[PDB]
């Protein structure tokens, strides 16, 4: 149900409190909600759409030099005056020849000499930019209980494709058997753009810093300037050749296109073509499941003899996935699926498609389910026609919590402060953490930017070094918030 | 020129990864270390001169590391 | 109640000096814009005007900036265009036009409104 | 330098049809100043539509528009007999003038 | 949470708009502006304050 196979899953549970859930879902990352009824729906972030930019600011890359003249003057009696220094066209610099008797003026001084030609583009980029209001994003919402192939599949529909703006509302997903889920969805605090420029050479694109690309050395022109002759830093693509004392000339600094892929080393790459489109970031949702049915009451219980025609296969932590097609009467119908332990008397570990029916007894369903760490009987049908399959999901133990407690420090990695949510509001728990978590991530920020993947360990060695050696009890005080978490930090960058 | 200030602590990081990341995260410790070894002078020089000054153990290491960093 | 009336010229031959009135009443006439459009009988709206106020200031057309120039009087309320130089291609309606300037009396920015009210429209031929 | 509205509409009367017109970031992509002007042939023209979106009073609210950029739009909700005229839009540029449309004559039948 | 500062904004022919001014708060609040149908429900961000 487009979720199983993505190696980034995040399974959320609790719909406690009112009837409403946070979720923050990403591009690459789709979320799986379950429930003590309302049954489970997959959220998966597809895309991102800009609609209407303005771009700001167009750097050039290559250029070339056309209309190159000098011009000098005899020593101390004031500077060259060339005709076309008048036009912003024509780069222009003075220095100082040696000049005499032999170059035909005389008082054998250091003359002076002007230098102009006229600064053509062939290669821009522009840096177009938006506001964070008419701007969309689309989220699909396909719910369990699969039919014949729908598995991990993105082409074809099995799920509603609500598109959310800031301008929208309270956005009701009318899922079809099933009843209406809501999301009340905010956008304008996911990506934070106005500090984001929208950078496009010639046939990529990328999301680059608005003051990183600003002070960027390159010469440019605005983007609201027609008629683009007017290139403002034009000292950044010429060179001015003054070899010895004598004539000197200008030549072009060539192509800056790969020295621009370098310049790009963190910019998450966007496309820009027929549409602007992202593929990176994210929003954080209210989940509100006020009104879901689970299409399942009044089928009648089955009657066995079910056959599986795709076996069990533990697709990425435990998970299983097995895909039975039945054979008998009374075709709508709920299956008889239970997890037991070897004999029939506990059920262990949860079923995850809650309540699977039949629909159209010639296609299969998918059922998908969570064993526990240990011997598990899959079992569906009843006696006449009984499946009793093994599985044995590779026994961990609190591995599980140990690597839970790695996802949730990698997930604060990648999410500043909105790692907080995938939490029903806690409260005096989850309010407070939240708070003094953006007031250190604002003394993290703007105090550790700008240096890097190797700075970063540098600097976080420092301080747990100063740490272990200090007094007056600043050893714990110097590791556990600033050492350490900037090397797990140091770590997890350049992501 | 350009190709310098690579755009990388900006913040502006999520889980789908960069333009060039597992190729441009150790270019810097390749480019000084073959700058090591094919200007071994200027470490020497860096071990004498971080030696002589910052009488604490540590002090020298760290402005060892830091003098043959600098320097490309 | 506002009202802004014109005087039409009969015919005037390329070469001769032509200049149109409007007589804008209703309002206070040292406040307000006064902007000048033309319409050839099956073409478009180009913009001919300048910029009144109480001042006088102008601002003119890019294409014929070298072409017109102004007079006016608020003792009599009226502004007046002058388009010197007439050729063979000026056969044109010429519409009047209002807008308000800002309370510090320059006409810096134009209201959201350009021409609520209007005139009647002045016709010119050759021969 | 003027804008880029068509030649000419049809539509019959109780449709809801639109005008367009283009532009560059000096006309329309970065201001909202964008107008309409509805002109009978025997008649000085009339100004339909304020800034974007807004509306004189005396102006029916069958009137109504938008822009996406550089590209302003008028929707006429449902046409009636008396629409028989050409609707000129008009525009502010950063540089200071002021620019018109072409020019849509709209028939209704 | 947040102040009205166009004091009780009214409708007064319904075929006109209406311009209505508010503070939100330094967090991020959410305009609620109809009621029972259509609750015309906004978000605004605001930065530090
Ligand atoms: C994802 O869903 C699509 C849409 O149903 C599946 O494509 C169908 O494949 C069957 C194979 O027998 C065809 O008969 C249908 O005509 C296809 N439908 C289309 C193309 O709309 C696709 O197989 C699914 N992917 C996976 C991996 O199960």
């Amino acid at each position: 149900m487009r979720c199983i196979g993505i190696s980034n899953r995040d399974f959320v549970e609790g719909v406690s409190g009112g009837s409403w859930v946070d979720i923050v879902l990403e591009h690459g990352s789709c979320v799986t909600t379950m429930a003590k009824n309302k049954p489970t729906l997959d959220f998966e972030l597809i895309e991102t759409e800009a609609k209407q930019p303005a771009t700001l600011r167009k750097y050039c890359i290559e250029a070339k030099l056309t209309n190159t003249t000098t011009d000098s003057r005899c020593p101390t009696q004031g500077e060259p005056s060339l005709n076309e220094e008048q036009d912003k066209r024509f780069v222009c610099k003075h220095s100082m020849v040696d000049r005499g008797w032999g170059n035909g003026c005389g008082l054998f001084g250091k003359g002076g000499i002007v230098t102009c030609a006229m600064f053509t583009c062939k290669k821009n980029m522009k840096g177009k930019v938006v506001q964070p209001e008419n701007l969309e994003y689309t989220i699909v919402i396909t719910p369990h209980s699969g039919e014949e192939h729908a598995v991990g599949n993105d082409t074809g529909k099995h799920g509603k494709e609500i598109k959310i703006t800031p301008q929208s509302s309270i956005t009701e997903a009318e899922l079809t058997g099933y009843g209406t889920v809501t999301m009340e969805c905010s956008p304008r605090t996911g990506l934070d753009f106005n500090e984001m420029v929208l950078l496009q050479m010639e046939n990529k694109a990328w999301l680059v810093h608005r003051q990183w690309f600003l002070d960027l050395p390159l010469p440019w022109l605005p983007g609201a300037d027609t008629q683009g002759s007017n290139w403002i830093q034009k000292e950044t693509l010429v060179t001015f050749k003054n070899p010895h004392a004598k004539k000197q000339d200008v030549v072009v600094l060539g192509s800056q296109e790969g020295a621009m892929h370098t310049a790009l080393t963190g910019a998450t790459e966007i496309q820009m073509s027929s549409g602007n489109l992202l593929f990176t970031g994210h929003l954080k949702c209210r989940l509100r499941m006020d009104k879901l049915q689970l299409k399942g009451m009044s089928y009648s219980m089955c009657t066995g003899k079910f056959k599986v025609v795709k076996e069990i296969a533990e697709t990425q932590h435990g998970t299983i996935v097995i895909r039975v097609q039945y054979e008998g009467d009374g075709s709508p119908c709920k299956i008889p699926f239970e997890i037991m332990d070897l004999e029939k008397r506990h059920v262990l570990g949860r079923l995850i498609t809650v309540n699977p029916i039949v629909t159209e007894k010639d296609s299969p369903v998918n059922i998908e389910a969570e064993p526990p760490f240990g011997d598990s009987y899959i079992i569906i049908g009843v006696e006449p026609g009984q499946l009793k399959l093994n599985w044995f999901k590779k026994g961990s133990s609190i591995g599980q919590m140990i690597e839970t407690t790695m996802r949730g420090a990698k997930r604060m990695a990648i999410l500043g402060d909105t790692a907080w949510d995938f939490g029903s509001l806690g409260g005096v728990f989850t309010s407070i953490g939240k708070a003094l978590h953006q007031v250190f991530g604002a003394i993290y920020g703007a105090a550790f930017s700008g240096v890097s993947w190797i700075m970063k360990i540098l600097i976080g060695v420092i301080i747990t070094w100063i740490g272990m050696n200090s007094r007056s009890t600043s050893l714990s005080v110097s590791l556990v918030l600033v050492g350490v978490v900037t090397l797990y930090l140091g770590v997890m960058v350049q992501a | 020129s350009v190709a310098l200030v690579p755009h990388v602590g900006m913040g502006l990081e999520t889980r789908t990864e960069t333009w060039m990341s597992s190729e441009g995260a150790w270019k810097h410790a390749q480019r000084i270390e073959t700058w090591i070894l094919r200007h071994p002078g200027f470490t020497i020089m860096a071990a004498i001169l971080a030696y002589t000054i910052g009488t604490t153990h540590f002090q020298r290491a760290l402005i060892f590391i830091l003098l043959t960093a600098v320097a490309p | 109640e506002v009202q802004l009336v014109e005087s039409g010229a009969e015919v005037k031959k390329p070469g001769a000096s032509v200049k149109v009135s409007c007589k804008a009443s209703g309002y206070t006439f040292t406040s307000y814009a006064m902007h000048w459009v033309r319409q050839a009988p099956g073409q478009r709206l180009e913009w001919m005007g300048w910029i009144n106020a109480g001042n006088g200031n102008t601002k003119y057309s890019q294409k014929f900036q070298d072409r017109v120039t102004i007079t006016r009087d608020t003792s009599a309320s009226t502004a007046y265009m002058e388009l010197s130089s007439l050729r063979s291609e000026d056969t044109a309606i010429y519409y009047c036009a209002r807008d308000k300037v800002d309370d510090y009396g320059d006409y810096w920015f134009p209201t959201l409104w350009y021409f609520d009210y209007w005139g009647q429209g002045t016709l010119v031929t050759v021969s | 330098s003027a804008l880029t509205q068509p030649a000419s509409v049809s539509g019959s009367p109780g449709q809801s049809i639109t005008i367009s017109c283009t532009g560059t970031s000096s006309d329309v992509g970065g201001f909202n100043y964008v107008s309409w002007f509805q002109q009978h042939p025997g008649k000085a023209p009339k100004l339909m539509l304020y800034d974007v979106t807004s509306r004189p009073s005396g102006v029916s609210s069958r009137f109504s528009g938008s822009k996406s950029g550089n590209t302003a739009s008028l929707t006429i909700s449902g046409l009636q007999a008396e629409d028989e005229a050409d609707y000129y839009c008009s525009s502010h540029t950063s540089r200071g003038t002021w620019v018109f449309g072409g020019g849509t004559k709209l028939t209704v039948l």
